[PDB]
């Protein structure tokens, strides 16, 4: 509704004020930072 | 009752052949 008012006055583009968050689903990954510890374990059992 | 998976430090599976001189 927003590009329904831009054709009405342009008869007569990105948003650079929505600065969006970088939150990532974790990867299903054992040593590294931000992933989830799910699956084969450390320890070889 | 644990069990050793082949990637446990010193349960590998490829066991040391000897040389014929020893």
């Amino acid at each position: 509704r927003d590009t329904r008012r831009k054709r009405r006055q342009g008869r007569s583009l990105p948003d650079i004020a929505d600065i969006p968050r970088t939150f990532r689903t974790p990867v299903p990954s054992t040593l590294m930072p931000g992933g989830v510890d799910v699956g084969p374990s450390v320890e070889s059992y | 009752k644990r069990v050793p998976n082949p990637n446990f430090l010193g349960n590998c599976n490829i066991k040391d052949f000897k040389p014929p001189y020893i």
